[PDB]
RNA sequence: GGACCCGGUGAAAUUGAACUGGCCGUGAAGAUGCGGCCUACCCGUGGCAGGACGAAAAGACCCCGUGGAGCUUUACUGCAG
RNA sequence: GGGGGAUGACCCCAGGCGGUAGGGGAGCGUUCCCGAUGCCGAUGAAGGCCGACCCGCGAGGGCGGCUGGAGGUAAGGGAAGUGCGAAUGCCGGCAUGAGUAACGAUAAAGAGGGUGAGAAUCCCUCUCGCCGUAAGCCCAAGGGUUCCUACGCAAUGGUCGUCAGCGUAGGGUUAGGCGGGACCUAAGGUGAAGCCGAAAGGCGUAGCCGAAGGGCAGCCGGUUAAUAUUCCGGCCCUUCCCG
RNA sequence: GAGCUGGGGCUAGGAGUGAAAAGCUAACCGAGCCCGGAGAUAGCUGGUUCUCCCCGAAAUGACUUUAGGGUCAGCCUCAGG
RNA sequence: ACCGUGAGGGAAAGGUGAAAAGAACCCCGGGAGGGGAGUGAAAUAGAGCCUGAAACCGUGGGCUUACAAGCAGUCACGGCCCCGCAAGGGGUUGUGGCGUGCCUAUUGAAGCAUGAGCCGGCGACUCACGGUCGUGGGCGAGCUUAAGCCGUUGAGGCGGAG
RNA sequence: GGUCAAGAUGGUAAGGGCCCACGGUGGAUGCCUCGGCACCCGAGCCGAUGAAGGACGUGGCUACCUGCGAUAAGCCAGGGGG
């Protein structure tokens, strides 16, 4: 499952009702392909009267969003895709847009 | 009034059973076919 | 303005109860009510608690005022049928079909001006 | 005994015809002699129910 | 004990569609359905069984098929023995 | 068919035009391919539901409105799982008969009280009735949690259900002596040796397997919601091992 | 008593079993059931689906283990002459 | 699964939404179910969930019907309701005229001869290799390749045994 | 206004037909598919070192499927990967 972004990282909203703004990634579900970029996407549970919250009708919570909606935000503006460099030893992610590496 | 099914045990493993089964060359086809089929019970049970 | 109640899925046979559903159509709330109790079907009680549900709803949900009210429309429509077996003899097997209702009831404001 | 048949299928308008009759009639009621409510004549009400002797105790 | 009435539950064969009467005729020769005439307000319930050539079962009888099967023998041709 | 000579579609004129088996000829529609990296499309695809509207002899094609929410696919050509009303056709759905017959032994019910949203149907009491070489009790087959208890009533129960052999969950089956096996052999079965058979395999003395028969040591009572010759109490016994 | 019966066994498809009916052999036995040969074969019965336009039959001859089936001829049609 | 002692037979049954955001809470009710509230672009997308045809069942409305008789239609006029400026049209049906169901098999069927309860799906003249006519084209005393071989974004060409 | 003889026409629907509207039932139709089907490549044995296929088990809670074997939704090492 390839995926492109990871928890720590910082990406945009690229596409829907929530478009254009920037977040965290909170968490990443490589199983539904989705990333949950809060505060970002919220909504409204409602929720029943058990304990904590017993008065407590609802609870705003924040949706997973499909993976490709959002791209890595680029510590210069808006973009990349990505690359990777080897170079010695090995591993990376690189900013292409270009060009910077991509941090934490 | 006395009808067909009279079930015994004994007589069921030794008619039907994979012993049984498996001293005929008739038998072992049976079990061959039950298989190939992929039948959950190659004989039936006791 | 006008409130309803629908009870769905009721185990009963549609022409049973739709009996006594015409016999309340069209009446004060009041009238309706005390048919339903002295009337002797099984179907009384389940019409009975649809009329009620569409009561409260009335008072309670649109603002209707309870002793104004009359049933300005009811029926009952025919849900899904219970399908059992029943052997029989010479080994035959017929299937018998329990039938299930839709109830409807609405009301209305009496003019009451 | 030869097992007799209906020989053609009867037509909506012909059961619908022979349900004209089938229609309930409201149960005949008078108003209670002291309570509120509604009561089938020659009884005794479901709720306090006469005088002359001890009725069903709603009271 | 059923059948009948009331409350509960609720099948079945069958079913081209029906707004499905009587007579004398006619018609593939036995007509609710065509002709003439007679009769007849609409809808049921309990009943009888004369009719719908009523239901059931692609007639078992009969004949057809260069259809089948069991049986026989000094039919034919083989085989065991 | 004959004129007009557009070389035919157009225009006059004149004739033919009932039809089963069947022959011929033109078209319509459906699925797919090329056209297509195109074009239509959320300002709404396919499909659906209406139309008294337009074009076509007709099969059809348009158009408008409603629904519907992501596909559709010209002109022109190609290829076929291509058009249903019937086959006691096949598969499904839903009708009629009909609120009809029936509700499964004519041993038989009645009342009071309880519980519960709800009671002829559940629980308790009293009365009445039926079985009693059973319709009572114990064992073997066979069945396989149905057992006991708490919660429960959608369905199963031929009505009802607060109940259940039903749903959920928890618990419950205790053996040296009872039954079977670490014993015996029976019909049969299997089978060193042996024999026969194209192959598969058939036979066969010994042996071995095979039981409701032979052989072998536990009786009475108490206990649990649910097990007891199994646990417990008392009284007795068997076999192996070692002194 | 040529009695009835439990448990354990043996015999089967042209085969078994039968105090004999062609009985019985897992609710249909003049030859069990299942799967296969297999879409056996069926000169028979049924059924064969959009539209328009032109033409338009036969139910006779001859031969036929043929007679409700065929072959040739006759009668329909279409193309060229 | 289920059916069969057994060998063996052998099904049905897919879809909310872009995302559970899968409807807190209140009301009737024993629950089921519904009504508000809320979510949503949409909730007759609410889980018995896309579209949602037809038979079938039901509620409401218009016209009609209790001295007429019938393959249920059809032609005519008239009444009532609807739409329209009008002339006009849609609905319904009172009366009058005419009127022997579909298919199949037959010399001949409304036939009292077969088939069909009704609706929706499935359901029957094909394909290969030969042949024989016709037709559209290529070449023409000639025509033509088969296997295979080379080559290929679904690119062709070679190959003369026959 | 109203007595009165003849004539004569209208509403009426227990129920039922046709039309229209809105639903119930039912799941056709369109679209969707990661299932099937055909061809072409590729690849082609396993088993006493106990196969193929099973039984019974195996999770803190576990009905079933998948995995796995009393070391039991897993143990050791090498490669991968981030
Ligand atoms: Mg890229
Ligand atoms: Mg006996
Ligand atoms: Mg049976
Ligand atoms: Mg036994
Ligand atoms: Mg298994
Ligand atoms: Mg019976
Ligand atoms: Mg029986
Ligand atoms: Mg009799
Ligand atoms: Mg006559
Ligand atoms: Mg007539
Ligand atoms: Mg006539
Ligand atoms: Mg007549
Ligand atoms: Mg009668
Ligand atoms: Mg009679
Ligand atoms: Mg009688
Ligand atoms: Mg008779
Ligand atoms: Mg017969
Ligand atoms: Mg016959
Ligand atoms: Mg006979
Ligand atoms: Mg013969
Ligand atoms: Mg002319
Ligand atoms: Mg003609
Ligand atoms: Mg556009
Ligand atoms: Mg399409
Ligand atoms: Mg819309
Ligand atoms: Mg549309
Ligand atoms: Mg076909
Ligand atoms: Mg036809
Ligand atoms: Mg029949
Ligand atoms: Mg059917
Ligand atoms: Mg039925
Ligand atoms: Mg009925
Ligand atoms: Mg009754
Ligand atoms: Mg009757
Ligand atoms: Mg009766
Ligand atoms: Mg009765
Ligand atoms: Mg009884
Ligand atoms: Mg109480
Ligand atoms: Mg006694
Ligand atoms: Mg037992
Ligand atoms: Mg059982
Ligand atoms: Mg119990
Ligand atoms: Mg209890
Ligand atoms: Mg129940
Ligand atoms: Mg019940
Ligand atoms: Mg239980
Ligand atoms: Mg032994
Ligand atoms: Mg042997
Ligand atoms: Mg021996
Ligand atoms: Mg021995
Ligand atoms: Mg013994
Ligand atoms: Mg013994
Ligand atoms: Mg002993
Ligand atoms: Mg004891
Ligand atoms: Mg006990
Ligand atoms: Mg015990
Ligand atoms: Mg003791
Ligand atoms: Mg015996
Ligand atoms: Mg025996
Ligand atoms: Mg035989
Ligand atoms: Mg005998
Ligand atoms: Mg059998
Ligand atoms: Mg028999
Ligand atoms: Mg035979
Ligand atoms: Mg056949
Ligand atoms: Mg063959
Ligand atoms: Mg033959
Ligand atoms: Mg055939
Ligand atoms: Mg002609
Ligand atoms: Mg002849
Ligand atoms: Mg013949
Ligand atoms: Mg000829
Ligand atoms: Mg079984
Ligand atoms: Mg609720
Ligand atoms: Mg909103
Ligand atoms: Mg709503
Ligand atoms: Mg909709
Ligand atoms: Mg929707
Ligand atoms: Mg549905
Ligand atoms: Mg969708
Ligand atoms: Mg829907
Ligand atoms: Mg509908
Ligand atoms: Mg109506
Ligand atoms: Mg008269
Ligand atoms: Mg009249
Ligand atoms: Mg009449
Ligand atoms: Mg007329
Ligand atoms: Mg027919
Ligand atoms: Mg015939
Ligand atoms: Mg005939
Ligand atoms: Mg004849
Ligand atoms: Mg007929
Ligand atoms: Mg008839
Ligand atoms: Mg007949
Ligand atoms: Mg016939
Ligand atoms: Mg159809
Ligand atoms: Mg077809
Ligand atoms: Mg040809
Ligand atoms: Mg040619
Ligand atoms: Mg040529
Ligand atoms: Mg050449
Ligand atoms: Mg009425
Ligand atoms: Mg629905
Ligand atoms: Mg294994
Ligand atoms: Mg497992
Ligand atoms: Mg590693
Ligand atoms: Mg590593
Ligand atoms: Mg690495
Ligand atoms: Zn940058």
């Amino acid at each position: 499952v390839k995926m492109h972004v990871k928890k720590g990282d910082t990406v945009l909203v690229a596409s829907g009702k929530y478009k254009g703004r920037v977040g965290k990634v909170k968490e990443v579900l490589p199983k539904k392909y989705a990333v949950i970029v809060e505060g970002v996407n919220i909504v409204k549970k409602a929720v029943r009267v058990s304990p904590k919250y017993p008065q407590g009708g609802f609870i705003e919570k924040e949706a997973p969003l499909h993976a490709s909606k959002v791209r890595p935000i680029c510590p210069a503006c808006g973009k990349p895709t990505r690359v990777r460099k080897k170079f010695l030893e090995n591993g990376k992610k690189i900013r292409v847009c270009a060009k910077c590496g991509g941090a934490l | 009034m006395k009808r067909t099914w009279q079930p015994n045990r004994r007589k069921r493993a030794k008619t039907h059973g994979f012993r049984a089964r498996m001293r005929t060359p008739g038998g072992r086809k049976v079990l061959k076919r039950r298989r190939q089929k992929g039948r959950w019970r190659l004989t039936p049970a006791v | 303005m006008e409130a309803k109640a629908i009870a769905r899925y009721v185990r009963i046979s549609p022409r049973k109860v739709r009996l006594v559903v015409d016999l309340i159509r069209g009446k004060s709330l009041e009238e309706a009510r005390n048919i339903l109790r002295y009337t002797n079907k099984r179907g009384a009680y389940f019409v009975a608690k649809v009329l009620e549900s569409a009561a409260a709803n009335a008072v309670n949900n649109h603002d209707m005022l309870e002793d104004r009210l009359y049933v300005k429309a009811a029926y009952v429509d025919e849900g899904p049928a219970l399908k059992r077996v029943l052997p029989r003899a010479r080994g035959r097997a017929d299937i018998i079909k329990k039938r299930t209702s839709h109830i409807t009831v609405i009301l209305g404001e009496k003019h009451g001006k | 005994a030869k097992h007799p048949v209906p020989k053609k299928k009867t037509s909506k308008a012909r059961r619908d015809a022979r349900r004209s009759h089938h229609a309930l009639t409201p149960p005949t009621l008078v108003p209670c002699p002291e309570c509120k409510a509604m009561k089938p004549p020659h009884t005794v009400c479901p709720e306090c129910g006469y005088y002359a002797g001890r009725k069903v105790l709603e009271v």
